[PDB]
This record gives C-alpha cells, structure tokens and sequence, in this order.
C-alpha cells in the first residue's frame, strides 16, 4: 500500500534492571490507517498491551501509541512488531535502551 | 492564540459493503473524546469533557452526530457510484473540524477534508470548495453537496456558533488539567557512531508537560551546536519524551553535560554531567547483553 | 414501513374539505412532499415542504409540516369530483441528489356528488339497430342508494358511477345491468318512490 | 419544459418470458429511476442510474436487470415473468443539482397470461336513450358496453361530431369479470354519455363510442384459427 510505518521504542522511566517500568511503541506516518501492532518479550507476544485510540497529526499523518508494563533485565529482550500493507513482511524493532 | 480544538474523523471504505468511522477529539494536546465505530454513543476521556453544556444540550449534539455518521457513510458510497471510473475503493477519508481559540473572545473555525491522505476540500463561509492541487473531478461532487442547503446550515451553525461556545466551556472546566506542570526526568546513555572512534551521546528527557522544552549538550557555558533534537514522543500518561544526541570522539565525553530547561522546573535547570556520580550508578543499573 | 398514511380510504361530500394525514420516522427528514395519482396514471406533484414548521399552498391544495411531531397534513379545499385519486406522501432523506425517497402506501380519496334533485328511475335501452339486446339500469338516485354487487352468475351489475354535465351544473349517479328489466336491482335497496 | 414517457403503456407477459420496458426523458436529468408499485405497499426502488452505463441496485433489484444506454434513456428488463403476475412499473428522473425536482412517467401495466390463446378483443355495443327517460327527465343517456376482452388494457372514449367529449361522460373505474372463477377471466366494461333530450332528438348529431384495445403486434406472433387479437380500435355508431 501507500506509506510505510515508522516505529519508535522507548521506556517511560530511566531503565533499571529488575525494576517495573512502562515500554512505549510509537508507530507513525503509515497509510492506510489499518495496522496490527504487537509488543514482544523474548519473541513471545505480551498478553496485555494497552493501545491509544488512533489519531492523526496536522499534516494528516496517522499515529498510534502502544504500551505495556515491563521489567527490564540484562538478558530479556523487548520488541515491537508491526504488520502493515505497505510492507511485504512484518517489521520488528527491538528496544535498545542506549540509543 | 492559545488553543486548537480538533474533532478528527477517520473513515475507511474497503469495498461497497465494508466501512467504519472512528473519531477522536483533542483540545491542544489533551484528548477529550473518543468515538469508536461499534459505539452508539460518544465517550468522555476526561471528567470535564461535557464542558459547560447541560445534559439536554449534549444529548442534542450527540443525536445530531449519530444521524450524521450514518448519513456520511451512505453519502460517500453514493458518490463512488456516481464517480464510477474516476474513483473507486478502497477509500480513505480524514476530516478535521474545530476552532482555534484566542484571548478576547476571538475565534477562527475550520473544517478540512483529506482524501487518500491528501488535503482536497474545505468548508468556507457557506459552502464546500476545493483547495489548490485538488483533482479536477471533485468539482461535480462539490456541486452536488453544495445543493444541500440543510447540511450547509448545520455546518455553519457548528462552526460559527457551537465550536467557540463549547470550547470556552471546555477551557474553563479543564483549567487544572490544561495548566498542569509535570517535571522532566533526564538520563544519559551512549552508542558507537558509524565513524570509527566516535560516539553518540544521548540525553533522554521524559515525563514533562507542557510540551515546550529546551535541551542542549553543554561544555561549561558553551552550547554544543552539533546537538540534534529528536521528535517529541508521547507517553501513555499524557506527558512528553524527547532526546538530544551529540557526536563526539572517544575521550571528549569528560566535561560535557546535558542541560534541560522547563516551565515546571521554575528557574532551576536540570544539569546532568557525563562523568557524574549519579550517571555512573545509573549506568550500572542499565547494563545488558546487547 | 417508515412512511404511514391515514386514513386508508376517505369519503368526502362534494364541496366539503378533505384532510389527509402522514406520519413518518425516516431520518434525516430533509423534505416531505405530496403526490396525486389518478387511476391508470403516474404521480403528479402537488406540494413540497422543507422547513421545520412549514405551510405550502398550490391552488385548492395546501399542506402543513411539523418536523418535531414528524407529521404532515394535506388539505383539499372545496373538493371537486376530479379530486378522486390516490394521494401519496413521500419523504426525502437528503438535501442532495444522493438521497433516497420513502413512499407512503397512499390514501384513496372518494368524492361523492351532491344530488339535490333526485329522481330514481330505471330504463330499457336497445342497440342500434341490427340486434336487439336489452340493457337497463336505474339512474338519478341519491348518494345513500349504493348498489350491491351481483349475487347472480347469469346477470352482470356495474357499480355506481357519476357523470357531470358541466354546462348545466348537473350531476347524477348511474348503474348498468344486462344479461328481466324490472327484475335487475332486486338485491339492492331501492328508494321506494322509484319511477318506472 | 419536457416529457418523461414510458413505453409500452400496457404489456402482455407470459410465464418465464423476458420483458423490456423503455423510459425516455428530455429534462436533461442525469438521474433516472425504476419503481414498482404493488397494491397497498407504496413505491419501491428497483434500479437507478447516474448516467450511462451506471446501473445501481435498489431494494427490489432481484429478478430484474437495467441498462442506461444514454442520458435520455433508461431501460428495465424483467428477467423471468412470474406466473399470475400483475404489476405496475413507474419510471422517474431527477436533477443531480436539485433533489426536489423529480418527474414521473405515466406507468406501465403488466399482465402475465397463462396462454396467448386467452387474449381476446372487446365487442362494442352502443344503446340508444329510452323514451321514458327523454319525456320524464328531458335528458338522454347513451350507454356503451365493452365485453369479452382480455386482458383489461382498454381505453374508452366518446366522440360527438368527430370530436372527443368529456362532459356528461362516465366510464366505470372497475371492469367486471365474466367468469370470476378463472384467472384468465374475460372482462366487461360500461360507460354512459348524458346529453340533453333536444341534442339527441336531432339526428344531425353523430355519436361514437370508441374502445382502444392493447393486444398483440406481429413479432409476438401466434398460430390459431381465430383472427389475431392485435392492438386495435373497435367502435359502435349512432345518430
Ligand atoms: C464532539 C465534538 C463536539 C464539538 C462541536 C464542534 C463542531 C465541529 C464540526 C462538526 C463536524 C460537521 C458535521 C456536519 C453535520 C451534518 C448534519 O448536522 O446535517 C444534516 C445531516 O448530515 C448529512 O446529511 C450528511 C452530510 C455529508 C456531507 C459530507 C461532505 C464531505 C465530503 C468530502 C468529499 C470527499 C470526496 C469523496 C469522493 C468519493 C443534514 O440534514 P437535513 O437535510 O436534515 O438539514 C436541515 C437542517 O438541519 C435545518 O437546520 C433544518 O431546519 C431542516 O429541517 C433540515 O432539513
Ligand atoms: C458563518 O460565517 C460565515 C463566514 O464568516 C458566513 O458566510 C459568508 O461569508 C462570506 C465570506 O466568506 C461573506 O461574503 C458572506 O457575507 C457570509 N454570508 C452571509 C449570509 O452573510 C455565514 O453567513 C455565517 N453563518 C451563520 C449561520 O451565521
Ligand atoms: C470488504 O472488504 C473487506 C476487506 O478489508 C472484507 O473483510 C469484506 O469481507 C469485504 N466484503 C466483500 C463485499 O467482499
Ligand atoms: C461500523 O458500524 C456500522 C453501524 O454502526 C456497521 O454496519 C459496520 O459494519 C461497522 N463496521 C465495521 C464493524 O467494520
Ligand atoms: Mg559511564
């Protein structure tokens, strides 16, 4: 389809290993508005993921915020996987606390 | 020139049968309403979303919107039947309606329509009209829609009278939420740059509100002009996130600090030095396998 | 279904006023209009109502619209015999040609004439001139003399019809019977003072 | 400033036969409609069109098809005519820029016959006014009887001195069934013409009762010993 989603993954609070936190997946710039978003812990789907209502910016760009309660650790991986018609394959973006 | 009120409608038409409309309402950067396709009624996302309006006045508007939503759907479908070879599913329509509020009972209203992602139609004065760049075939549907004096009269009512009035009620009732000051929390990190022997320093700033904020990497009183501010990113609790990066060569880190100015801080800027006692300890808690 | 008209059938004395009702539930109700349909013909536009509280007039036809009550009344002033027709109430759901029309089932209006000088009588009429078939039928009877439908399979009885001579301002009911003469309308309640 | 005409006015159908109704309009209307009128129901949209060759389904599209060849012309087809079907179809056109401007055609009456053998023309007989009436009322009623016709697709008119008259005229709004048991029951219709006794007594005045019958043409042909019950005018004469 028409426009590819941009994906950004970031924590609500300074990451501290073993301490409860909120992980955000911010998906923007996609068209059409139809989209499937999943947040993953060790490649496995996180059961309860809250979603914001879809909206768009002044420049008509769609956006949506996914978020989940998580606990960062040294070994556990976190990712956001986005399914959209502009992409042949689902794009996965891993959370990197350093960037 | 303080605040923009926005009613945002999103309508998707896949084929002749399948269709849905979802709406969200914003005052500034705070959400006030949501209207899902499967929901018969408009939901409040704030305790003050009804504004100053009475229960009768709100039910009157809600009833009007319920009729409109159903009517919009069929009207678009008919326009596709009419426009035939010109246009055809799938169809995506975005509608942005509201008013910008100003001090001194001054207001400007707007109603903007986007078709397939592109801004094509606006309601201006008493009628619909195309905007520059709009496909020439829109001339006919606009003529057909402008023949409806009834729809036009209600649009004019909502834009000239109902928006400015309703918003003023919203501004008063949501004063404590709109004027909230939330303090930013900053923390530092780094990654290797694409250039050998170079590093990208990242200053994370989270949980601030309102949006206006100032973030710069500093060496003493000297602003580092290589600082790249990122985009504002929303948090789930109606606060903002922003990060500023700076490219340095290994060894340059020492002496550098991220400085954050924000209205919630008073006049007390957050200054976060790279080598700091706290950074060292926070980095220890941040360690992972990559 | 969404447009309801009452009554189903209205009988009005000639010269009197007729009142026809329409009730609806279509939304939006951008406009409501009235049509006259003669037998074996199409719809003829009488009046179009648009505003929240509306009154329109067209010759002897006038109509009112209440949108809050979702109700419309058609008025026919000084009913003539030519007003005999089906009257159809129609609601349009848009102010644009993208709309659809919702049609009422209609109200049959029957206008019975005023016979001030009745002279009930039957007569025998012969062909002209080759074969002498006989076809009688009483005429000049008042409105209350309604002819009952034939209860004999051998004899045919037509219902009453009114013919108006415009130059003389004269109107008279009539019924026709054929298949003997003074035996035709024996199941119909004859006016006792009837000519032969 | 124009007309919307449906053709044909009357249509004889046969079970399973494909039928075609034509509607033409010179109002310069982009939108055209086909409605069906059933007794006690109210008009129901079959098909409509925004132009050639837009053909959009209404709520009653099943069993029908439509085609808009050009702006002025909108055709409806009955795919498979039902057994005992009696139906009325109404065409309409509307302005795309004015929803309030809608005009309707005069209608098409369809009667589906069990066999074309059951189709009969009418026999027309006019009856001269009685003496008892002439002396007693000082008026004169001429009576006309159309009989034996099937289906009831007739138009009866009165003619005096080569001109059609309407005053003093009355024709039955309902035809009679000759053998009410049959579905293909033949019909009977009567009409009276009232005129002054002085007008009748003069034999310089010509009286003609005319019945236009709508039956068959040449391409809906048959093979019977009976004379073909074509569309015709059968009259009765008087002086
Ligand atoms: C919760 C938020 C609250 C805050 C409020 C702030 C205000 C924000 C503005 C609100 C958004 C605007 C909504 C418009 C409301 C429209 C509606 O009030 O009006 C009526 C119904 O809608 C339609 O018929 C469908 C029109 C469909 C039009 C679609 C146009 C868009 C098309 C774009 C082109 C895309 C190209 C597509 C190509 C395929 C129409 O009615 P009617 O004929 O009854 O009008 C009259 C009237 O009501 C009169 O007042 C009565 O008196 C009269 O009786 C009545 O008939
Ligand atoms: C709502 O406001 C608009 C714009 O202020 C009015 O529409 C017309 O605006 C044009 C210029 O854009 C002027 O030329 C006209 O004078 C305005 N119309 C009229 C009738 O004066 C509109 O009238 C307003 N509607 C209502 C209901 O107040
Ligand atoms: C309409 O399109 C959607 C695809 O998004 C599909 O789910 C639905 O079944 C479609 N309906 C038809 C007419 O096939
Ligand atoms: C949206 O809502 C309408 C009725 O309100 C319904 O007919 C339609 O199917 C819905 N669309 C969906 C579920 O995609
Ligand atoms: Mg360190």
């Amino acid at each position: 389809i028409q426009k590819t989603p941009q994906i950004q993954v970031y924590s609500r609070h300074p990451p501290e290993n073993g301490k409860p936190n909120i992980l955000n997946c911010y998906v923007t710039q996609f068209h059409p508005p139809h989209i499937e978003i999943q947040m993953l812990k060790n490649g496995k789907k996180i059961p309860k993921v809250e979603m914001s209502d879809m909206s768009f910016s002044k420049d008509w760009s769609f956006y949506i915020l996914a978020h989940t309660e998580f606990t960062p650790t040294e070994t556990d991986t976190y990712a956001c996987r986005v399914k959209h018609a502009s992409m042949a394959e689902p794009k996965t973006v891993y959370w990197d606390r350093d960037m | 020139k303080n605040y923009t009120f926005r009613c945002l409608q999103m309508s998707s038409f896949a084929n002749r049968s399948w269709s849905r409309t979802d709406s969200v309402v914003w005052l500034g950067d705070l959400q006030t309403h949501r209207w899902s396709n499967d929901s018969a009624t408009i939901s409040f996302t704030k305790p003050w979303s009804q504004g100053k309006l009475s229960n009768q006045q709100w039910e009157k508007l809600q009833h009007m919107f319920q009729v409109y939503r159903v009517s919009f759907t069929r009207d678009i479908q008919e326009l596709v039947k009419m426009m035939s070879p010109k246009e055809d599913y799938p169809i995506e329509i975005q509608l942005s309606a509201g008013c910008e509020m100003y001090p001194g009972n001054a207001s400007e209203s707007f109603l903007h329509v986007a078709f397939q992602g592109k801004y094509v139609v606006r309601f201006w004065g008493t009628s619909w009209q195309t905007v520059p760049g709009a496909p020439s075939w829109l001339d006919l549907p606009i003529k057909v829609l402008n023949a409806d004096q009834g729809t036009s009269a209600t649009v004019q009512m909502l834009l000239n009278d109902t928006c400015p009035l309703f918003v003023r009620g919203l501004l008063e009732a949501g004063k404590s939420d709109l004027e909230k000051q939330e303090k930013p929390v900053a923390w530092l990190s780094s990654v290797p740059s694409s250039a050998h022997g170079h590093r990208q320093l990242v200053c994370h700033v989270s949980g601030f509100y309102p949006k206006p904020v100032w973030v710069m990497w500093m060496r003493g009183d000297q602003e580092q002009q290589g600082t790249h501010r990122g985009d504002f990113l929303p948090n789930a609790d109606e606060t903002w996130y922003l990060q500023a990066t700076l490219d340095v060569e290994a060894g340059e880190e020492a002496g550098l600090a991220c400085r954050v100015k924000h209205s919630s801080l008073g006049g007390q800027d957050i200054i976060l030095y790279w080598g700091s006692l706290h950074h060292i300890l926070d980095a220890q808690k941040m360690v992972w396998n990559h | 279904t969404q447009v309801e008209q009452s009554p189903q059938s209205l009988v009005v004395r000639q010269g009197e006023n007729s009142v026809l009702q329409c009730n609806y539930s279509v939304t939006p109700d951008n406009h409501l209009r009235w049509f006259k349909q003669d037998t074996g013909k199409g719809l003829v536009s009488l009046t179009v109502l648009v505003d929240q509280k509306d009154k329109t007039s067209n010759g002897r036809y006038s109509a009112t619209l209440d949108k809050d009550a979702k109700h419309s009344t058609l008025h026919i002033t000084a009913t003539l015999l030519d007003d005999t027709a089906t009257y159809i109430c129609v609601v349009g759901d848009r102010g644009s040609a993208l709309g659809r029309l919702h049609f009422g089932a209609g109200t049959q209006l029957i206008v019975i004439p005023d016979i001030q000088n009745p002279d009930p009588a039957v007569y025998q009429l012969r062909d002209s001139k080759s074969s002498d078939k006989s076809v009688c039928l009483f005429t000049d009877f008042d409105s209350q003399t309604n002819v009952s439908q034939s209860k004999d399979s051998d004899v045919y009885i037509t219902d009453k019809c009114v013919l108006d001579m415009r130059s003389m301002d004269f109107k008279s009911n009539s019924a026709v019977a054929w298949s003997a003469c003074a035996n035709a309308f024996n199941n119909s309640i004859i006016p006792e003072d009837t000519f032969f | 400033g124009g007309i919307i005409t449906q053709t044909p006015k009357f249509l004889i159908g046969q079970e399973g036969q494909k039928l075609t109704l034509k509607c033409q309009q010179n109002f310069n209307h982009d939108t055209m409609y086909w409605y069906r009128q059933d007794s006690g129901k109210g008009l129901r949209l079959i098909y409509y069109s925004y132009g050639a060759g837009s053909t959009e389904k209404g709520d009653l599209s099943e069993g029908y098809d439509a085609s808009r060849e050009k702006k002025s012309s909108f055709s409806l087809t009955v795919t498979s005519a039902q057994k005992n079907e009696m139906a009325v179809f109404l065409c309409a056109s509307g302005s795309l820029l004015d929803v309030r401007e809608v005009f309707f055609g005069k209608g098409t009456r369809l009667t589906v016959v069990e066999a074309l053998k059951n189709v009969f023309p009418p026999e027309v007989a006019v009856f001269e006014p009685s003496e008892a009436e002439i002396s007693h009322t000082q008026k004169a009623t001429l009576v006309c009887l159309a009989t034996g016709f099937y289906p009831d697709h007739v138009e009866l008119s009165w003619w005096v001195n080569g001109k059609e008259v309407h005053s003093g005229v009355c024709t039955d709004p309902q035809p009679l069934k000759e053998q009410p048991a049959l579905n293909d029951s033949r019909y009977a219709l009567s009409s009276r013409l009232r005129v002054s006794a002085t007008f009748w007594q003069n034999p310089r005045n010509h009286f003609r009762c005319q019945v236009q019958f709508y039956g068959l043409s040449e391409n809906d042909e048959w093979t019977q010993d009976r004379a073909k019950p074509v569309t015709q005018i059968v009259s009765a004469e008087a002086w």
